[PDB]
């Protein structure tokens, strides 16, 4: 919490973020919009 | 008579030109000239590359220090002390000079 | 690691790929793939009808869409808005994304003289595309609603066209009422590439065409290792006739013993050895046509002082029987 | 040319010519060779062939500096003028950027002065098309190879040219040049001649100082006892103990064989005697002389010996107190490149392992109002002397505390000269 | 004596003999073979093709084909502004000769129709020039394109010389593509078609002009690494001058410069014992392969000089001047290296060409370095 | 055939009609309203960068917009004797 950040890489996030999301979500055309935002 | 102050920095890596050619002016010209590199960067000739101190005549010179601790001591006294007359004060203000100067104490 | 490697394969040269590759791509699948471009026909009047509301339409889908896009941008659209506003037809410029050698300068001095020089725009040239375009921009706003221009962009993730400085270019373009916008990308990761500012000055909609052809074009520029053991096969073809001797006396004891370190020659006994076929006269005779092999990196040397080949345990031999002998 | 008309000037007030002035007249480096004597046909007739026949060769001639390489090739020229020819010095240290070469050559055939890109047009427009003598000298070829060797490659096409009025001759640093730097499509076009030039022999090194010592050996001088003029109440000689002149050779011939190093050995050890002679009668400026062998073993150690062991004791108590802080943490550690934090960590720490009248002056001048120093005084000064001095050396980082340091000088002398 | 070997120094070949059928088309004026002319280097393969156009032009209708040198460009432009002086009239250059379009305006003849073949001279400063799949290639790949309907095609020939090119070629040019196709090669004639061009380079005959079968032994003994017999040739003209100087002997002459000084001439640069101390000290030092500082040598020069007592140690001035006797007669090369810690700084990295075999031989003979080892 | 090149150009209703008739009338409503806020916006900068008299003097006066998109354009007054000039400075151009 106090150490500086690690680095990503590419769809590790969606990785996790299929799974925290509330199947009821596939279609990623606003996922991919919002990462550029 | 030319003057040259940090010789060094034109003794780079990559050229050297302009010291090849002084160099050579004083093996070829008629015309009479001295050169007078100044720096101090100590070890100046391993600087230079083969073809550059070949034609350097090479006489270095090094420059004194204040090898006692009496030397900078007389050096001091030569400084301060003013030896021609312009002030009534001039022979009270040269003994008050050496007066401090002789005493180890002062 | 006992791993398979692609170096263990039964390799390929060059003609013989590129020969029996052209035989799959023109007969493989042809009969069901014009039977899709014939399914794919009756969407045409529909791509022309929302293309007068200025939507920057773009393709996805898997497969090439190169030779898909330029039938649909020049043969059928190009001259039927030409003849529905109403002369030379409209004028196509296609932009090669997969071509790498795309600026931003080259391509937008094309567009000032493909658009209308009005006005002397060469007075607001002195960065000033920005600046330029937005002269053109509002300009624009207030002239009468017609297309005039239709361009094309193959392959919009391509190696320079997805350079950050160039994307923002095309979205000022593509809020023009003027133009009309009719891209194509493959890549998976290409809804990456737009924000929710782009995109409002895109409007994009889009459109899946899958014909699943093979790219012959884009294929070129790419490469792998089919396109060094390969490399130093051609150099031995034109050399002298001694050093495929001395190449050979090398090549034997190399492989006496993967070709690696291990199973390669001191300098000195290989001096010998070489003096022993009358074939090397000293160490710089030797190593002078040495140097040539090391020159185009045919050999290696590490430490016994080892020359070793850096080429398989399968082709060294494969170097012996066809080119040394 | 213009100006050594206004080099001149008038009142020159009788300058005195000593015994030692008329040697380094001659003893000046300008003014037949013994040394390379075969060797200049060698060159000259691979000359007068392409000369007396309208041909275009090539002519690669190496060897160290100070040995006629530069000289020589004058000489070649210099007869052939009795009997067609353009000469041009292109020296390749005196070209400032490497492409001006161009535009001497397009000056040196009409006089026109055009850009290294025109020049070469016209050149190679001259090279293959004029029906029909063009001797160019390229000097210290080491300057003009070493961007992308594009300039190189045009110096040697010219040469294939069956219609080309040109001969080149190259003089190169090493026989190696074409071998390690170029490539061997310029290898091809450099030929095989390759005419080597080794260094000079101590017995030649005696027959090359002789012709400058030809007319002045064991001669006499007419000279006035006032003021120390010689001329070519006393009739004085002065004579030069050849022994003295075979040792200058034996270590010249063994070092370098160099024939500049030769000539001014002799030349700095002619001035040894000179003050010396002046310091004895003292003719300032306005029975039988001679050179002792003790000059010549002086000013060829004089090309030796150094000073920076008699700096270092010379120095500062502070600049001494520093280096020996310095090896006391290269045998600490073993890893002679040791951060400047712990330096300053152990200069501390070398106080408490007359040390207290020094501790109080190491970190103030007296002073109870401004004392408590963390780094001691000129900490900042004397790294700064020993840096431009060359002894050290320190990377550069904005923290002062983490940046290394490391020696310059052998550290065994270092530890040596600490022990006075 | 002089006028027989002063003539000395300077359809023929039996390469021409192929290119007419390469050219076959060249005087029945139609569209030619498809020529990219490479070679090894040294092979005569610049001069053999400008034989042929200059027997060509001779020889040969409208005659206009120019032949132009790339070698001062690195950019495709003014390759088709040389073309046009051969025409000597004036336009506007700049625009046709930069584009690939532009290139095809300009192939529109005015007097006669005669077809024009361009001869690219050196297209290997244009290949190993700038990066390749960028401009080079690119460069490369425009020129190659003959896809113009007319047969006035600007027929390219270009030379080369390291044989990587062709793999360098895109996937679609391979497919039969241009001028590519032909990769007539030069292999380096050993004596067998070289060595006769010397013979009837023997026109004019002088009387002793040497066993000609020591001739034959000069080309059966060079042609191990060599090119250019004329030049090795040049190299029989300047022992031909040694027998005019006296009033293969020189390749006898220039190997020993060569090889010696490892075998026998090492105790000849090491007349000082101590010269073979030193020599030894360089190379315990090398145990640390690091950057060998004339320091570090001297760090172990001491070090070692106070266990055995053989000689004083000596200064660090005169560790200057002694290893500059072992770097004039080529055995350690001194080099200024690289140390990135202020500037790029210049410590000096030395480099021995001795081996510990070539070592070994000439330290047993002397005990006073068997301390040492 | 040139398709390695990059960027070569060439030169080679019943219901509909109902539809015209609504959907330009609808985009009459649409950028009206775009001026509106247009005009909204290019306003109270308007105001609010003129008649801020602070008693100090040597202060620049400073204006967040927040949440703006980045592309608000402004105009300014004449307000002659003195020149009003606009500088702009994109990210790109600050090296
Ligand atoms: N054999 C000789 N006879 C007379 N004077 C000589 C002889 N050799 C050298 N010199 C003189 O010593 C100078 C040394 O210059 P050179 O040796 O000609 O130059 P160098 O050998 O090319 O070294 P460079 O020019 O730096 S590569 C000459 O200019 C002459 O003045
Ligand atoms: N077979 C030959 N017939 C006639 N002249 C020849 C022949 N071989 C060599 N020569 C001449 O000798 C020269 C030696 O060739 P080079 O020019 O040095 O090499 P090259 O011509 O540049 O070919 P490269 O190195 O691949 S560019 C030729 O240029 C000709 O002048
Ligand atoms: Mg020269």
């Amino acid at each position: 919490r106090y150490l500086q950040p690690s680095l990503f890489a590419i769809e590790r996030l969606l990785a996790i973020f299929q799974a925290i999301f509330p199947s009821l979500m596939k279609a990623n055309i606003e996922v991919f919009q919002n990462l550029s935002e | 008579v030319f003057i040259f102050d940090e010789i060094d920095t034109f003794a780079g890596p990559v050229r050297q030109t302009l010291l090849y050619n002084l160099f050579d002016m004083v093996e070829h010209s008629r015309v009479p000239v001295c050169i007078f590199g100044c720096t101090t960067k100590l070890n100046i000739l391993e600087y230079l590359e083969k073809r550059v101190k070949s034609r350097f005549s090479q006489r270095v010179i090094y420059m004194p220090q204040i090898q006692n601790l009496d030397d900078m001591v007389d050096a001091v006294r030569n400084l301060l002390t003013v030896r021609s007359e312009i002030s009534p004060w001039v022979s009270q203000w040269n003994e008050t000079l050496e007066k401090e100067l002789s005493d180890p104490r002062s | 690691k006992s791993r398979h490697t692609m170096s263990m394969a039964p390799d390929v040269t060059r003609e013989e790929f590129s020969l029996v590759s052209n035989f799959f791509n023109e007969n493989f699948q042809k009969r069901p793939r014009q039977k899709l471009f014939e399914i794919q026909k009756k969407m045409f009047p529909q791509y022309w009808f929302e293309l007068t509301q200025g939507f920057s339409l773009l393709f996805y889908g898997v497969g090439s869409k190169r030779n898909f896009l330029e039938e649909f941008a020049i043969d059928y659209l190009s001259p039927k808005i030409a003849y529905s506003q109403l002369v030379n037809s409209i004028p196509c410029l296609i932009l090669n994304g997969y071509n790498p050698s795309c600026n931003y300068r080259d391509v937008f001095k094309e567009i000032t003289d493909l658009l209308v020089p009005a006005e002397l725009t060469r007075s607001e040239t002195k960065n000033h595309v920005i600046l330029q375009i937005q002269k053109m921009i509002d300009f624009y706003k207030n002239q009468p609603l017609d297309i005039k221009l239709i361009l094309v962009v193959h392959n919009l993730d391509g190696p320079s066209i997805r350079k950050n400085t160039f994307q923002t270019m095309l979205s000022f373009l593509s809020v023009i009422r003027q133009i009309a916008i009719v891209a194509s990308t493959d890549h998976i990761y290409a809804p990456l590439l737009w924000d929710n500012m782009k995109a409002q000055n895109y409007n994009f909609v889009f459109h899946d065409i899958s014909n699943f052809e093979p790219s012959t074009v884009e294929s070129t520029f790419q490469d792998v290792m089919k396109m060094g053991a390969e490399g130093a096969k051609y150099v031995l073809q034109s050399l002298t006739v001694n050093s495929k001797k001395m190449y050979k006396l090398l090549i034997e004891t190399q492989m006496q013993n993967r070709g690696t370190q291990r199973t390669g020659v001191e300098l000195k006994l290989f001096n010998h050895l070489c003096a022993a076929d009358f074939i090397a006269s000293n160490e710089i005779a030797l190593r002078s046509m040495l140097r040539e092999f090391i020159e185009h990196k045919m050999a290696n040397i590490t430490k016994m002082e080892i020359i070793w080949v850096p080429y398989t345990y399968a082709e060294l031999e494969k170097l012996l029987k066809t080119v040394l002998n | 040319s213009r100006f050594e008309n206004k080099l001149k000037t008038t009142q020159k007030h009788q300058i005195v010519e000593t015994i030692f002035s008329k040697v380094k007249k001659q003893l000046n480096s300008s003014y037949y060779l013994p040394a390379r004597e075969n060797e200049f046909a060698s060159i000259y007739l691979s000359a007068y062939s392409a000369i007396e026949s309208d041909s275009a060769t090539t002519i690669y001639v190496a060897g160290t500096p100070g040995v006629g390489k530069t000289l020589t090739v004058r000489e070649v020229v210099k007869e052939l003028l009795s009997s067609d020819f353009l000469y041009v010095e292109i020296n390749g240290l005196k070209m400032v950027k490497p492409t001006d070469c161009y535009e001497t050559l397009w000056n040196k055939v009409s006089g026109e002065r055009l850009t290294w890109a025109a020049s070469m047009e016209s050149l190679e427009f001259y090279f293959k098309r004029v029906p029909k003598t063009i001797v160019v000298l390229l000097d210290e070829l080491d300057a003009m190879v070493t961007k992308s060797q594009d300039i190189m490659y045009n110096f040697f096409n010219w040469t294939t040219y069956e219609n080309a009025k040109l001969i080149v001759i190259a003089v190169a640093n090493t026989m190696d040049l074409p071998e390690r730097q170029l490539g061997n499509k310029i290898t091809s076009r450099i030929g095989f001649t390759r005419i080597m030039f080794t260094g000079y022999t101590h017995e030649e090194l005696k027959n090359i100082i002789d012709l400058r010592l030809k007319g002045l050996n064991d001669s006499f001088f007419y000279v006035d006892t006032k003021t120390g003029n010689a001329i070519l109440v006393r009739k004085v000689r002065l004579r030069m103990s050849a022994d003295a002149i075979e040792i200058a050779s034996r270590k010249v011939a063994s070092v370098s064989g160099d024939a500049r190093r030769a000539l001014k050995v002799c030349k700095r050890a002619a001035e040894i005697a000179e003050k010396h002679y002046m310091a004895k009668h003292g003719y300032g400026y306005d029975g039988v002389q001679t050179v002792h062998i003790t000059h010549v073993m002086k000013a060829l150690n004089e090309t030796l010996n150094s000073h920076v062991i008699t700096f270092m004791t010379r120095l500062s108590f502070t600049a001494k107190l520093f280096i020996y802080a310095l090896l006391n943490l290269m045998k600490k550690n073993g890893s002679q490149e040791q951060e400047l934090g712990d330096i300053v960590d152990e200069i501390k720490l070398l106080i408490e392992v007359f040390v207290m009248e020094i501790a109080k002056t190491l970190f103030q001048q007296g002073s109870d109002n401004i004392s408590e120093q963390l780094r001691i005084i000129s900490w900042d000064f004397v790294l700064n002397q020993l840096l431009d001095a060359g002894i050290l050396f320190k990377q550069t980082m904005k923290n002062d505390r983490i940046c290394c340091v490391k020696l310059n000088i052998s550290v065994e002398e270092a530890k040596r000269a600490m022990n006075e | 004596k002089a006028l027989l070997q002063k003539s000395s120094e300077l359809a023929r070949t039996a390469e021409y003999e192929q290119v007419m059928n390469f050219l076959a088309k060249a005087i029945s004026e139609h569209r030619s073979d498809s020529l990219y002319i490479t070679g090894p280097p040294g092979t005569g393969k610049t001069a053999q093709l400008d034989m042929i156009i200059r027997q060509k032009f001779q020889s040969l209708e409208s005659v206009a084909v120019t032949s132009i040198n790339c070698i001062s460009l690195g950019e495709p432009s003014s390759i088709f502004q040389k073309i046009f002086d051969s025409f000597q009239d004036l336009n506007g250059p700049t625009l046709q000769i930069k584009n690939m379009q532009h290139l095809q305006k300009f192939l529109e003849p005015y007097h006669k129709k005669t077809t024009f073949v361009v001869v690219l001279d050196e297209m290997d400063r244009l290949l190993h020039a700038n990066t390749s799949e960028t401009q080079s290639v690119r460069t490369i790949l425009e020129l190659f394109l003959l896809a113009k309907l007319p047969t006035v095609s600007f027929v390219l020939i270009g030379m080369a010389n390291s044989l990587d090119m062709k793999d360098r070629f895109l996937s679609r040019l391979n497919l039969d593509r241009g001028l590519l196709p032909q990769t007539i090669v030069f292999q380096p004639y050993t004596a067998e078609q070289m060595y006769e061009i010397v013979i009837q380079k023997m026109s004019s005959l002088p009387t002793i002009i040497f066993q000609p079968m020591a001739i034959k032994f000069a080309a059966k003994k060079c042609a191990g690494n060599t090119g250019d017999l004329r030049k090795l040739f040049d190299v029989l003209r300047g022992s031909i001058e040694i027998y005019e100087l006296e009033k293969l002997n020189y390749i006898a002459k220039v190997f020993s410069k060569f090889v010696n000084n490892n075998s026998t001439r090492t105790r000849i640069a090491k007349l000082n014992i101590q010269q073979k101390l030193i020599l030894c000290t360089i190379i315990q030092s090398l145990k640390l392969n690091s950057d060998a500082t004339i320091d570090e040598s001297f760090d172990h020069y001491i070090k070692a000089i106070t266990k055995t007592d053989t000689l004083a140690p000596l200064q660090r001035n005169e560790f200057l001047e002694i290893c500059t006797i072992l770097e004039t007669c080529g055995l350690v090369s001194i080099k200024k290296t690289k140390c990135k810690g202020k500037t790029k700084r210049f410590v000096d990295k030395i480099d021995v060409d001795l081996d510990m075999r070539e070592f070994y031989d000439e330290m047993t003979k002397i005990s006073i370095l068997k301390p040492f080892l | 055939a040139d398709a390695q090149r990059s960027h070569y150009t060439v030169y080679p209703e019943k219901r509909w009609e109902l539809y015209h008739q609504l959907h330009s009338h609808f985009h009459d409503q649409v950028d009206h309203i775009i001026d509106n806020i247009e005009a909204d916006l290019k306003a109270e900068i308007s105001d609010l960068l003129y008649s801020e008299t602070t008693q100090k003097r040597r202060c620049f006066n400073t204006i967040f917009l927040l949440g703006s998109d980045s592309t608000t354009k402004i105009e300014l007054k004449d307000e002659s004797s003195r020149y009003n000039v606009l500088i702009e400075l994109t990210p790109k151009e600050s090296p």
